[PDB]
């Protein structure tokens, strides 16, 4: 369906509004979007090992 | 306790800090000249990676006949190829920059230790579990030094001396 | 510089919640810590908590120790404030607040957005 | 940490050099308690970026210094828009707490 | 009388791997793939699509008989077709360079 | 020896470890706990790059006809561009690795050296090549529980403070 | 003066060396060995950049009909593809590079500060700006020593003793 | 958990070299360690050595220490034992048995190939 | 090392409690003697990881413990099963040492 | 082994300045130190400078300290010495001359080119 | 530091063996004293590496030692291609001085 939102890539399961890199929801898209990666997940460590005394 | 044995809960302060304890109380402090400068240095890191993107307005799909099928076929394999090329490249950034964030903080609240050892000298015991016990009795201002960077390490010379000397056997 | 833009004002029922957006533009999101602040009719100011998007170390007022949580996600570079069990007590305006370092004060306010909690 | 900043009310006129002072339990970290002033309706304006440093885009006016429990704003050559509320926050602290709000008023 | 130095530990339980290591507990982390979405088709640049529906791209340009409520937007951003569309040639035949059209049409 | 001056031949029951030298014999041993962890990052890494990597079933040769020399050079061009990326990539990533590898390992060794040092304390003498020299006389039992990581430091208190003090000049 | 504080104006014989002060004069000097492998070091990094790179004759540009137009889409594609792939690898491998030779340098002077400290032992006062003071009066003759790694340590052993027990109190 | 597949059975003249196969499948063969054992007929069992794919460190009994050679490669997920200058007295069935770590007791046994050095 | 494993034959009834036990010339690293179980015309069973853990799969009728140089294995409720040889193995010493087999007739 | 080769001979006004280039070739540029040497008419050898093209490290002879700049560029494997305020003093040949490292004596020199300063 | 290596002049016979030798105000680093020979309209060749190898190329009726302040490059079964100039150079010193140069006659 139509709606409005301020949209900056779009997908055909729905538009995208986010600054991240990359994207895993779908290979072809439309706008300034982030690259397709086939991983489910990138996540960079900023903090610490979490393990308490 | 100590950066030895694990970190701390209810530092909320920081992601480096002590904990002091003292006959005027106790408690957690970050250490917030440390903390902002690893702070500096992870956001600039991650900032780093996602502004080094280059993001532009594009135009993915393509369409293809019956009779264009190794059009087709290049068109995927031009897809495929940059897929796998960034997908084996992000899978790796993220893994060697987390290995390499996580020596990072090891690294620095092990600098800390330094700071602090160097600071002290012999005025105060190594525990060994990331603590130090001084000899001389220490009040909230020389915490505060410490902290700071600051500490006169003269002025508790003759109290740690004296502190030290009630194990010196012959003298 | 960051500029600060809040969400609406609410009015919310007794023991109900409210999630109070910020949204950051004219700089970096990610750059910046992002501070809550209480103002309460008729009184001063109130600190509520901090969330640094990049570092965590979510830092809550005691008051509110149990009840507000504070989120930031560099992904829409906005953070939320949502605040359970609300009570009338809680009738505030609810400050953003932005901050060129974690230890440093907030130069970069925002609008303020008004929750009401009454019958 | 427990900050006492308006133990009393104000009334000026335009053109005079006042102060106003907070005082605290403990020390606010290292020089780390800034000033806010704060116009009826608006977001609080940041004055005094830690005990004295003048934050960016504030005018020669405002001016400050102290350490520990004991600290000062001072505005010389006080025009209208001084006329409003004033806050101490211990940014430096642990929790960062806020004053009680002190007002000035116009003769 | 003791200075202790540490780190911050809290109750997340989040994970990440490394090189070396695997499913390690983080103190935060920052997710830098994205995987969410509205479900819904929005305003590209503050710009909307064209909507064709049922419609195809030659539906459309073409004029099917069923796309007349198509030919009323003068501007759009992208192009939008339903995943299987239905009302495009009425008249049966080949479209030449079909393909071609739909990349020169893709944003007018 | 010692792993400042080099490696040791004939210690082939892990990378890292020990040699020892007491009155009840001599010989080589790994520090099994280390040389496990040290293989497991490694083994970890190897399997990173390996397992990262993404094949498909593929068809990569294109049929091109006489007119078709652009299409041609353009499916060329994708396949030199594509093989230069992995090419660089992949002896770049080697040597990087390689790199880091060589250090991780050196890294390792020294932590043993701290390792000891830090459970011996002042009971030993560093010699500085990465032996120690206990100052007490030590049996196998305390060889093992050195290695274990549970010397019993206060146990060899007294007769490492008699035996340092044989040079201790007045007293 | 020291690599705590900061580098030196005028040590322009070498990234990497010693000042020094004695009765019989004073003045910079590179560790040549030292400068010299870190050089070889930077050299070889520098040079694996450049010669992996693999340059071929090439045709880059690629013309196309008004009728074309996805062909041209798809060779601009392939050239944004590869761009924005070298560009980010371009950046990032820099930025990393830039991070691991700057940390190789500050491992590298600290190196010689554990060489000097190592070789000196306790015959020398660590002063903790990167500088050392002998207990004993040192003439050029060891200062060349120190530096090329023949320092006898035992040749001023009783000197540095008797001038470390000046401070000794009760003997 | 990983199976372990070996060679079928042969039978060498005295002075010949025999080499003996291993398979892993059902796991990651570079995540096990590979310990080969002789079962002497009639006899209980003897160690002959191990092989970590991914660290070396070959480790070899004394008995056959000039004698026999192990190796792996991650490629083809396989270790050998090759073993030269049979004699008559190495008439026995030889196992390949994999361990979860390289200080561990193997409990991944394969099925055992019997070489017979005979004239 | 030395390991001798194999003292004596053991002949039971089904459903008794029985022990074997290994001796050794020096210790066996810490606690790392392990004990396999062989049917004839089978590879070697692991029962016990280390001196004294329970391998997994195997049932908790198998147990045992020691240290240095003496070790025991316990069987309890014994079944059909277990009527076979059993060995030590000396798997955190330098060379990896077999025991020489003990066998468990069928009364 | 590394080639060099030199620019040709220049005649210079008292005052001007002079940029001698030399380019190397047949090895690799960047692992070679470059060490300028003046050749008076009739007298022996004066250093003038060095250049690491990877390494900087610039360093000058005293009597040109502030009259000589050396430089090289990866770029085009080479190094140039420009040598300004020319006097008739500056008659010589100069010589560009290859090392195997930073610390060692040049055994590659080049060709040596005249630069005349005179009315 | 002050290189005086041309004290004198030489005549000699080809055939025969002779010394030449450098002194210096200080010590030339560690043995780092290099040897030139200059064949007149040519660039100087390299003969001896550091105060005492070979360099690469060198025919072996070249050879010198020495130390410190003092010296020596000797010559045996001189040839005509030697009588030429002879120079010293202090690569291992902060300047990288030459010395003033010998000339070699020929009887
Ligand atoms: C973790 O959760 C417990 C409640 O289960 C709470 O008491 C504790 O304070 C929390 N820890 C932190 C660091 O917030
Ligand atoms: C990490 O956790 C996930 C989810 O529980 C699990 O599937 C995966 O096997 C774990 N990986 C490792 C190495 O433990
Ligand atoms: C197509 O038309 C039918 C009515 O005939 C309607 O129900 C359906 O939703 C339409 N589909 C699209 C994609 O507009």
């Amino acid at each position: 369906p139509m709606d409005e939102c301020d949209a900056k890539c779009q997908t055909p399961q729905g538009a995208i509004n986010s600054s991240l890199p990359f994207q895993n929801v779908h290979p072809v898209t439309i706008g300034e979007c982030p690259k397709y990666v086939r991983s489910a997940k990138l996540r960079m460590v900023t903090g610490l090992r979490n393990i308490p005394s | 306790a100590g950066f030895i044995e694990g970190g701390w809960t209810g530092m909320v302060d920081g992601w480096y800090g002590y904990h002091h304890q003292n006959e005027q109380g106790s408690g957690y402090a970050a250490d917030q000249k440390s903390t902002q400068n690893a702070i500096n240095g992870i956001t600039n890191k991650v900032n780093s990676v996602i502004e080094k993107m280059n993001t532009q307005f594009t135009a993915v799909g393509k369409e293809f006949n019956k009779l264009e099928r190794r059009m087709e076929n290049l068109n995927k394999k031009v897809d495929d190829g940059f897929l796998d090329i960034w997908t084996y490249n992000a899978e790796l950034l993220v893994l060697l920059e987390n290995e390499r964030t996580l020596d990072f903080h090891d690294s620095n609240v092990k600098n800390l230790y330094e700071k602090v050892k160097s600071q002290l000298k012999n005025n105060a015991k190594e525990i060994g579990n990331g603590c130090f016990e001084f000899y001389h009795k220490c009040n909230n201002e020389c915490m505060e030094s410490v902290k700071n960077g600051t500490y006169d390490y003269p002025k508790y010379s003759e109290e740690s001396k004296l502190n030290r000397e009630k194990i010196d056997g012959v003298k | 510089q960051v500029q600060l833009v809040q969400s609406g004002a609410e009015v919310k029922k007794p023991g109900s919640s409210v999630k109070v957006s910020c949204k950051a533009s004219g700089g970096t999101f990610s750059r910046y810590t992002i501070s809550w602040v209480r103002q309460a009719p008729g009184q001063g100011l109130e600190w509520m908590g901090r969330i640094s998007p990049i570092a965590g170390l979510e830092n809550y007022a005691q008051k509110f120790q149990g009840r507000v949580t504070i989120t930031a996600d560099i992904s829409t570079s906005t953070a939320y404030m949502e605040l359970s069990s609300l009570r009338s007590d809680d009738t505030a305006v609810y400050y953003c607040a932005g901050s060129s370092g974690y230890y440093q004060p907030p130069p970069y306010w925002g609008q303020g957005t008004l929750v009401t909690v009454s019958s | 940490i427990v900050l006492t900043q308006a133990p009393f009310s104000l009334s000026l006129s335009p053109g005079e050099r006042a102060t106003l002072s907070c005082r605290a339990s403990q020390s606010v970290s290292s020089s780390s308690l800034a000033w806010y002033h704060q116009k009826p309706g608006q977001a609080p304006r940041l004055l005094i970026y830690g005990a004295s440093s003048r934050a960016t885009g504030i005018p020669d006016r405002f001016s400050g210094s102290g350490s520990g429990t004991d600290f000062t704003l001072t505005i010389s050559r006080l025009e209208p828009e001084d006329f409003s509320l004033y806050y101490c926050q211990q940014y430096g602290s642990s929790p960062l707490t806020f004053g009680q709000g002190t007002r000035l008023e116009i003769k | 009388d003791t200075i202790c130095i540490g780190y911050h530990a809290n109750n997340s339980t989040d994970t990440v791997d490394t090189v070396l290591e695997k499913n390690v507990t983080v103190t935060h982390s920052v997710n830098l793939l994205e995987d969410s979405h509205n479900g819904k088709l929005c305003l590209l640049k503050g710009i909307a699509p064209l909507q064709l529906g049922n419609c195809s791209v030659a539906g459309w340009i073409l004029g099917n008989p069923e796309c007349e409520l198509l030919i009323s937007k003068e501007s759009w951003s992208y192009i939008v077709e339903t995943p299987n569309p239905e009302n495009g040639t009425c008249y049966p035949g080949y479209f030449a360079d079909y393909e071609e059209l739909r990349e020169q049409l893709s944003s007018v």
